Formats: structure tokens, sequence, C-alpha cells
């Protein structure tokens, strides 16, 4: 549906 | 996208029935890609790409990371050519499975052979590979 990433780390 | 309009869109294909075959097991799996017939480098070379998300679990939580798979008119009998499509609200990052273009490098890739590699398959290493090693983080 929406692309999404984890948290920038 | 039903087989009929596939079957149009892969009609310069050298192995057609094949491509759509294993088309139709990915995006039936993997509701999120969507098959497309973009250009690809020149408007005259039109190819089809499955575009869209797959879900990959990092560090806790399940992430859509964005793909696009290009499908050469050799396919299955030369792999895709893969590419992480990050959104405005994410940077890619580049590594030891994402160069600067975004480019995917798997051994999966490096060694494709059909009939025992397929799309299914190659979505199941890049699962595991980006579950480890996300190749996208999303912007602070």
């Amino acid at each position: 549906p929406e692309a999404t990433a984890p948290p920038e780390e | 996208v039903s087989e009929s309009q596939l079957k149009k869109m892969v009609s310069k294909y050298k192995y057609r029935d094949l491509t759509v075959r294993e088309t139709v097991n990915v995006i039936t799996l993997y509701k999120d890609l969507k098959p497309v017939l973009d250009s690809y480098g020149t408007g005259s070379r039109e190819l089809m790409n499955l575009t869209g998300t797959i879900p990959v679990p990092y560090r806790g939580n399940t992430y859509n990371i964005p793909i696009c798979l290009w499908l050469l008119d050799t396919y299955p009998y030369n792999p895709p050519i893969c590419f992480v499509k990050p959104t405005s609200s994410m940077t890619i990052k580049t590594g030891k499975h994402v160069d600067a273009n975004g480019k995917i490098y798997l051994p999966y890739l490096h060694e494709w052979k059909h009939p025992q590699s397929d799309l299914l398959g190659l979505i199941q290493v890049m699962i595991v590979v980006f579950g480890d090693e996300p190749p996208v983080f999303s912007r602070p």
C-alpha cells in the first residue's frame, strides 16, 4: 500500500 | 491485471508463457507488486516490470520496502534487473547488496539459472537479506 522504511540508524 | 493483459505486455518477449506464468505467481502472493509496461533506457525499449512493495520484517516490525523488478525479454533464462525505489519519506542505503544507483546485487541473481531460479525464490531471498540489512531508512 504505502512504502515504509525503518528508522534512521 | 488479468492474464490476458499480461500476455499483451510481453508480446515481444522470447519466452512469453513462462514470463506470464511466473508473473501471475508473484502478483498472487505479493499483492502490492504491480506489472507495468514502461520504456527502459530508450523510448522504443519497452519492458514489463513488477513495481511496488514487499513485506520485510526488521528489528521487530514489518516494512513495505519499495522495489522494481525489470524482466528482460529473455526472462526466465536471464535474471531480472532489480532496484530499490525510495520515496520522499526515506533514503536509500548504499551497501553490500545495493549500489549507488539503487541496483540490487545478490548471489541469487549472480548465479541465476532457469528453471531452479525464479522470481518467488528471488523475493524470498530479498525478504531475508533486507530483513538483515534494510536497503532504505526513513528520514529523521
